[PDB]
């Protein structure tokens, strides 16, 4: 039913309205430091005018850098744009990796437009080209245009269109008496099938028989779509497809996605300038967030330093498990982190803190209450040393077979001897090491 | 209508088509030589090169599935392509030789 | 003003800010302090508006924050338009699908321009009546309308493309045009007003201003400005125009860029085209090939070759491609045949003044205690982490709904925002807590 | 066909919006555009409302 | 005048008995280079060798590329001379072994004469043909059009191929239009309107030219030298006509594609068959490369089979290295960076360094060539900084004290103002000993 | 005739120069000395010349200056026409877009060529007169010429494709065609009175047209269509090996039918020290094959380090390509030898010595090396070219010497001024003081 795997018990950081965290709210227990630090980074967010930011999240395993990524992003809420991201996952062969990650950096922003579009529908009465019949010299009257006649149930009008709109009618195979829908500005069509009045005309058709379109012929609403302002760049790059020869081959030309040039942004937030002028539109910064970092290459780290000194590069927060170890790409550099000093000196480093055995205790019986599995006390206990003795991961790892166990002894309640059979079923690492220590033949 | 054309008309060509033709036109004149009669393109070298063509030809790929030279270009009966698409790209191949 | 502008590091600085007899002003166009550096940098700024030499090649080095890079900046705003001005990285050469040299004589092509002109006519005038005569049967189409103006009104014959391009486009007897000879297509620029209400779901067509004067037709000239690196690439093949927008380029033959240096100075000697000497600038030049260096080395000879000016960052170590630690992270080769400039550090009044200009250039009101505050700040830490500390002041300021800052937002934004220092004092103190070089970290709290 | 749902409530077409602009120099010069996007009034629609 | 670390020199300057001056030409010192480089000047004057290989091996600011533009002004402009850069011949479109061999075909020049009919005149009537027989008939043509060109001398009638009418078809010229046709080619350029259809409208967009002076058909023969690789090239691809099928075979396959060795026997065949009608002669060329380390291994050997070939003229190289790794090779470590068996069949000639007072002849010939006037103090300044920092440096900042004295208002180039360009300006060690000092990677 | 042929180091070698006992003249056909080496090379020449045999592999090895490649210069050029040759560079293999096995077993097709030959009709005679007929409207061309010649005079009806190839192709009454009848095209060869056009024999003869094809031909053409794009463009590779096999077999049951016969050609590599140990174990797989050319190598280093390995192997070759292989070696030159190349040079060349200059130019020769004297008869006679006469000094050899200098004495001159060069570390003084 519900799927839980490693979250969805956390919703948000829990903060009071003075600041001061709680010790248990939201999946939380502890860290008071990174949640209230975190919720500052949150109403960071919620200024709309910082950027440029960044805060790497620096801690152990199992100590809560990605469960606060997702409180932020929880917190944030769905208005605003939240990008996952991981440092492996820019290394690109198409282009390079300045272009996924200046690319990203404009993926993290957010662009909330509203327009008006007109909406056509009625059944097709006539296909045919206009006379007006004095010849005037100029036609022996036509260029092949056609008016279709909409005939809808509470009006009958005729229009004109395009000799493209009318090729895609043409591909619809719509004739006298179909039920079409037109949309005036984007010049899509969809038929919706033959109208009622037909259906006697034969006693079986694969064509279905829908009823007449309610309303008038022309109509219009307002939508509050959201659209990242990427998908106006990638809408700004290359020809998507269309309904046409020409725009369908447009795309099978060159659909190979290349490098985006600085003054077609320009272009673009030019017009988006004029859209925010016009009092349309509405910009919003958002959140790159970039998992372990260390991974990266220097050339992403350098262009990370010109990146944090440009304009649109909102609030990023970085993730990095590492210390004073070697950066990718660089032989002799020790920094901390694995991330260069100068690109460490423009960022903010929130310290972890670790839990102790209550506290696992706690994460233990919390993610065992969001699971939906009922625990001894006895095996609380148990699972509290194994939390103190192998890894917090190993006993929220084996909080499911006790529970599958009882599910085959056919008890409701987690037991000492499921938890030691889980004990004897499965090994932790350091029995792992243990056994492999002994080998005859590389064991 | 009114904000219809005020939203069309901007459409800037980013440089021009003039500046397509003007720096690729070349000032310099036609000069034919015995140029043209030197040539033998690749395309003739195709024509010209029958005899080999025709002698040395002998294997055939003897494994083959039907109907997947239409699906690989996506015009068939039924596909996500449009009606007259497969129509019209059918007859500009069946015109160009 | 339309350059697609909003707060940046390098906006407030617009032109280098120099006067007549180059002494630089302590307060000019964004730019403030280093008098020494501004002034090597208009005499880089005469040399490129000189255009007489060429083959040369310049160094802007000094400590960080120090703004080699805004001065590039202040020397590429103050080149003003027509002059092109390529800014790459030191790492952006390094391509798989690229080679890093070609890569570098890509830069080195796209970084001089040529001006062509050329002279053409056009007719602009009002249209009174459009009367097109076809067949219904055989074709051949035949126009005639009427072109008017304030002084004169006459009548149009046209041909076949004429039509083509008159019924390709739509076009109304109120609807105003303007014609080009060489071209062949149309201008449909205005409207008087008399056909809109015709439809009411029309086509794509419509378009209204005009108000026109002068003669009707007038012959102007037109000048298109275009780099090498564009004709290697045209000249290269046909689909070097579909490598031109996609970038699927890469290591031309040179017998096009021989042929086009001939072709080019022999454009030279006609006086055809003239050229513009533009300027190439490397961001991050010490992570640099050794190959590379030694192609600037080779390449700084040649006839057609750019002012290049580099900002080497780093410091002393040791270059990548080679095992000993070169001085300078530079071989000596290229530090021979270029001029180094150096900048030093500012005083504690330019970091208020920066502070000021950044206040001005990002519309934020401060007080003199924040600024003072700031200044001590941003003396004793960095001038980054106050120079974005002057931006979050004024929003800590702006959730009181005041647009004044006050000294508690500043003290606020410093216990908040930690410096570099601090934390690694922080980091030191919990070496514990942080994973070490060997991968040990201590994930709990008690032995 | 089951991702052919309603997209149009919730799309932009932004081939309207002029952003497809990198197709506008196969049929439009420099003059032609700019003799082109001088020339769009207000206050004629304003005369006839 | 525009002078870019060039122009200076305007050959080596040799003498009749071979012996060098000291300063001549643009050239102080460096005797056996020159003279040496005179002696392959002579050997390009030969016309008869192949296969010969003369690198040029010395340290930077020693004078290898201005030897390089002393033989390329020595040769003359009747000699082709051929710039390359080791660099350039990496290419993605072919391999460099096509780039390379298709160089060894640029080096090489031969000369052609030929005649050509040149016809000219006023456009009468375009008209299909009809007369007679020694067989009745009645019904006739496939369509050609005689062209009635009306000279001032003489007026005469000619008989054309479609293609021909198709481009003065393309011309839209008509009854009165002054055209130019030439037989050889084909090509048709139209002049304009004749002078005497100028009353016939007030304004017209065709301009009013005169009748051309002189008769219909016109020779002349031309001296002009084509190279033989543009003969490759015109043997290779098709250029572009005025007709659909030229154009379109031009617009078909435009990439320029490898070529055999058959397609150049049948080139250097009919141009054997030229030289031996006696209208052709071969004169071999020069093709210099530049930074020859930065070539790769399969370059190098293809350079040792390359040599060994026929026409492959005196080639000139240039490389700045010694005892290093060869591109291509991991264990490989040979002078030069050239392997030893290219270094066998290469000649080296070993470049000498100036003292103190050449590079005040350096400074001083640079400067009065520069046009710029320099005082005693400054040039021995000057010298000390040729002799400190680089000759480079030195040679670098001739003009900022220029620029310093025309703020100055001052015309001689004084103390004061090369002291303000080692102030302004600095050399590779400053830079070296500023950049020691870090506190966060200065 | 008229093979391009300039003045190279590998011009005046024009044949093996061997007896037909195989015992090698001193001076023979351009090639002085090294008989053991010719006379090893004349009996692959008669190996090759057999044609019994094949799957053998030769190695020629020796110091500089001896002229192994000169002597596998010798072997293709006394193998004469209609044999393939093919000689490649040991570092031409590795490539981008093609893998450096499939290159090799591109080489391998590549050496061994195909002979098929057939027949085809061909009437050549002198054009009386041309009466081509057609209609204004409909169409459907008639043409009817006479042919004639010394001894026939004869009206040939046209038809369709004859006027096709008749208007596409301008001709006169006066002008001669030569008309092949399974070709189809026209062969407009001379014309009569005002051209060559003179001609004799028979009307209508027939005559048997033999052409030449190598294996990799047939190989990238049965590949695909566009292979024979990608054998004129170069853009091939990694081709199947069904058409390797179906085409063994089917070029196997052309020599049983007696269709096609094949040549057996010979592959030289040469620079063959720095290659890969995957191509080494590819020829010792690829040598023991059916179609298997003669190949001869040119090892030219010495004992060092093999490139994809870290051990030392001897001769630059694992041992697993030098036991299937022979080896011939060469030996170092006398005194006397050296002035009778550098004599055969001057006959080369075209340049005439003196006695005292030869004399000279020999201990020059023997002091330094072969290259440099046979670079200083070439500008010698350029030194004496300035002093306007033909004939060469020995002042000219002196001021030659004393301009070009050796690699061992600007060896000496480099050891000298060290600090002048830049070092391995970089380090240079390039000041005085
Ligand atoms: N303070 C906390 N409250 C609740 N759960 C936590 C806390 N800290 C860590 N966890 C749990 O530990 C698991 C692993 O921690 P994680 O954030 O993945 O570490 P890392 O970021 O080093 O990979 C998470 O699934 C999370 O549910
Ligand atoms: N004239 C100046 N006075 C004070 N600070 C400056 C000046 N110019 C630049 N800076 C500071 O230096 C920053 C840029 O540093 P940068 O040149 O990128 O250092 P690095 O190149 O070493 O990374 C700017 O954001 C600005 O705060
Ligand atoms: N004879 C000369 N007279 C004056 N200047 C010279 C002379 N020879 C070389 N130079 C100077 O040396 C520079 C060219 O050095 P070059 O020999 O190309 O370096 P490299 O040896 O590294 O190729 C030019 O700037 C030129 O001013
Ligand atoms: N037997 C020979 N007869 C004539 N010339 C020879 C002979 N052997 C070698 N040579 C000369 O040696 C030169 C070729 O040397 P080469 O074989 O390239 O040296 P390596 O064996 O080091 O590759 C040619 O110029 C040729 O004149
Ligand atoms: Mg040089
Ligand atoms: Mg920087
Ligand atoms: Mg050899």
């Amino acid at each position: 039913v519900t799927r839980t795997a490693a979250h969805t018990h956390i919703k948000g950081l829990g903060l009071d309205e003075s600041g001061v965290a709680k010790r248990v709210e939201g999946g939380f227990v502890g860290q008071i430091e990174a949640r209230e630090a975190c919720g500052v980074i949150v109403d960071l967010i919620k200024a709309k005018k910082m950027s440029g930011r960044a805060i790497l999240l620096a801690g152990g395993p199992s100590t809560g850098k990605t469960a606060l990524a997702l409180a932020i992003s929880q917190e944030l809420g769905p208005k605003v744009p939240f990008c996952p991201l991981v440092g492996s996952e820019l290394y690109s062969v198409e282009v390079k990796k300045t272009e996924t990650l200046m690319e990203n950096f404009r993926r993290a922003i957010g662009l909330r437009i509203k327009e008006t579009k007109e909406v056509y529908e009625g059944e097709v009465t006539e296909l045919t080209p206009e006379d007006a019949e004095n010849p005037l010299g100029g036609y022996g009257k036509t260029i092949s245009h056609v008016i279709v006649g909409l005939k809808s149930a509470k009006g009958t009008k005729t229009l004109r269109l395009d000799p493209t709109i009318y090729e895609s009618i043409q591909r619809e195979k719509v004739s006298i008496g179909d039920v079409i829908y037109i949309e005036a500005n984007t010049g899509a069509v969809k038929r919706v099938g033959r109208s009622d009045a037909y259906a006697t005309e034969f006693d079986l058709e694969t064509e279905e028989y829908v009823p007449l379109p309610k309303g008038e012929v022309h109509k219009k609403k307002e939508i509050v779509q959201d659209v990242t302002l990427h998908d106006l760049d990638v809408a700004n790059a290359r020809p998507q497809g269309g309904q046409d020869v020409i725009s369908m081959m447009g795309q099978l030309l060159k659909p190979k996605k290349t490098e985006i040039t600085e003054k077609l942004r320009q272009e673009v937030n030019k017009v988006v300038a004029k859209y925010i002028d016009q009092g349309v539109a509405e910009l919003i910064p958002g959140v790159l967030f970039i998992d372990e970092v260390n991974m990266l290459d220097i050339e992403i780290f350098t262009y990370l330093n010109k990146a944090l000194e440009s304009n649109i590069a909102p609030v990023v927060v970085l993730a990095s498990n590492r210390g004073m170890t070697t950066v990718r790409g660089t032989e002799d550099v020790i920094s901390p982190h694995g991330v260069p000093p100068d690109l460490i000196d423009r960022l903010l480093i929130v310290r972890t803190l670790p839990y102790d055995k209550d506290e696992i205790r706690t994460i233990i019986e919390r993610r065992a209450t969001v699971e939906r599995l009922q625990v001894e006390s006895s095996a609380l206990d148990l699972l509290a040393t194994m939390g103190t003795e192998t890894s917090l991961r190993y006993a929220l790892q084996l909080l499911a077979p006790c529970g599958i166990l009882a599910q085959t002894s056919n008890r409701k309640e987690i037991v000492v001897n499921d938890v030691n059979e889980a004990k004897l079923l499965f090994l932790d690492a350091k029995r792992s090491t243990k056994i492999l220590e002994t080998s005859a033949n590389y064991l | 209508v009114n904000k219809l054309r005020c939203d069309r008309r901007p459409i800037f060509g980013k440089n021009l088509i003039d500046l397509l033709t003007k720096d690729r036109r070349v000032k310099y004149d036609k000069s034919s030589i015995i140029d043209n009669e030197l040539i033998k393109p690749l395309q003739t070298r195709v024509l010209d090169n029958r005899k080999i063509i025709d002698t040395f030809a002998v294997l055939t790929p003897s494994a083959v599935s039907l109907d997947m030279r239409k699906l690989a270009l996506g015009l068939n009966d039924d596909s996500s392509v449009g009606e007259n698409t497969r129509l019209k790209v059918m007859q500009n191949c069946f015109e160009v030789s | 003003l339309k350059s697609l502008s909003l707060i940046a590091a390098h906006s407030h600085i617009t032109g280098l800010g120099l006067d007549e007899n180059l002494q630089p002003r302590p307060t000019s166009e964004g730019m403030v302090g280093q008098l020494q550096a501004r002034r090597a940098a208009g005499v880089i700024l005469k040399m490129v508006q000189n255009g007489t030499i060429a083959g040369r090649a310049v160094l802007v080095a000094g400590p960080p924050s120090t703004g080699k890079t805004a001065l590039a900046m202040g020397v590429s705003q103050s080149l003003g338009k027509d002059v092109p001005f390529t800014a790459i990285a030191g790492s952006e050469i390094f391509s798989l699908e690229l080679s890093k040299t070609e890569a570098l004589t890509q830069a080195f092509r796209k970084s001089i321009g040529i001006k062509i002109k050329e002279e053409t006519e056009l007719i602009e005038g009002e249209v009174v009546e459009i009367q097109i005569d076809r067949s219904i049967t055989g074709g051949h189409k035949q126009g005639k309308l009427t072109i008017k103006t304030t002084d004169m009104e006459t009548i149009y014959e046209l041909g076949n493309k004429m039509i083509d391009g008159l019924t390709k486009e739509k076009v109304l007897a109120g609807d105003v045009i303007s014609i080009d000879k060489a071209s062949g297509k149309i201008t449909k620029l205005g409207r008087s007003f008399a056909r809109s209400r015709d439809y009411d779901a029309m086509g794509a067509d419509t378009r209204f201003v005009q108000c026109p004067e002068g003669e009707l037709q007038k012959r102007k000239t037109v000048v298109h400005t275009v780099s090498l690196h564009e004709i290697d690439v045209i000249n290269s093949r046909t689909q070097g125009f579909l490598a031109l927008f996609t970038g699927d380029t890469g290591e031309i033959r040179s017998e096009v860029r021989d042929q086009i240096n001939t072709k080019v100075a022999e454009w030279k000697e006609e006086g055809k085209a003239e050229i513009v000497p533009g300027v190439l600038f490397i961001d991050e030049v010490h992570m640099l090939d050794i190959e590379c260096f030694s192609f600037i080395n080779r390449a700084l000879e040649d006839e057609f070759a750019p002012i290049v000016m580099m900002a080497t960052n780093r410091g002393v170590s040791k270059t990548r491609g080679t095992n000993y630690k070169s001085p300078h992270g530079l071989p000596l080769d290229l530090l021979d045949r270029s001029i180094i400039i150096t900048t030093k550090s500012y005083n504690e009044q330019e970091i208020k003044t920066i502070l000021s200009i950044r206040a001005q250039e990002e519309e934020v009101e401060l007080s003199s205690d924040a600024l003072d505050l700031l200044t001590k700040t941003g003396v004793e830490t960095s001038l980054r982490y106050s120079s974005n500390l002057i931006s979050v002041a004024q929003q800590i300021a702006m959730k009181r709904k005041n647009n004044t800052v006050e000294v508690e937002d500043v003290k606020r934004a410093y216990l908040l925002f930690l410096d570099s220092a601090r934390s690694v004092k922080y980091v030191q103190e919990n070496e514990s807590q942080y994973i070490d070089d060997q991968g040990n970290v201590q994930i709990s709290i008690a032995k | 066909k089951l991702f052919k749902k309603n997209n149009q409530v919730n799309r932009v077409d932004l081939d309207f919006l002029n952003l497809v602009f990198t197709l506008n120099d196969k049929d439009l010069t420099s003059y032609h555009a700019e003799e082109i996007s001088k020339l769009t009034c207000v206050k004629n629609f304003v005369e006839e409302v």
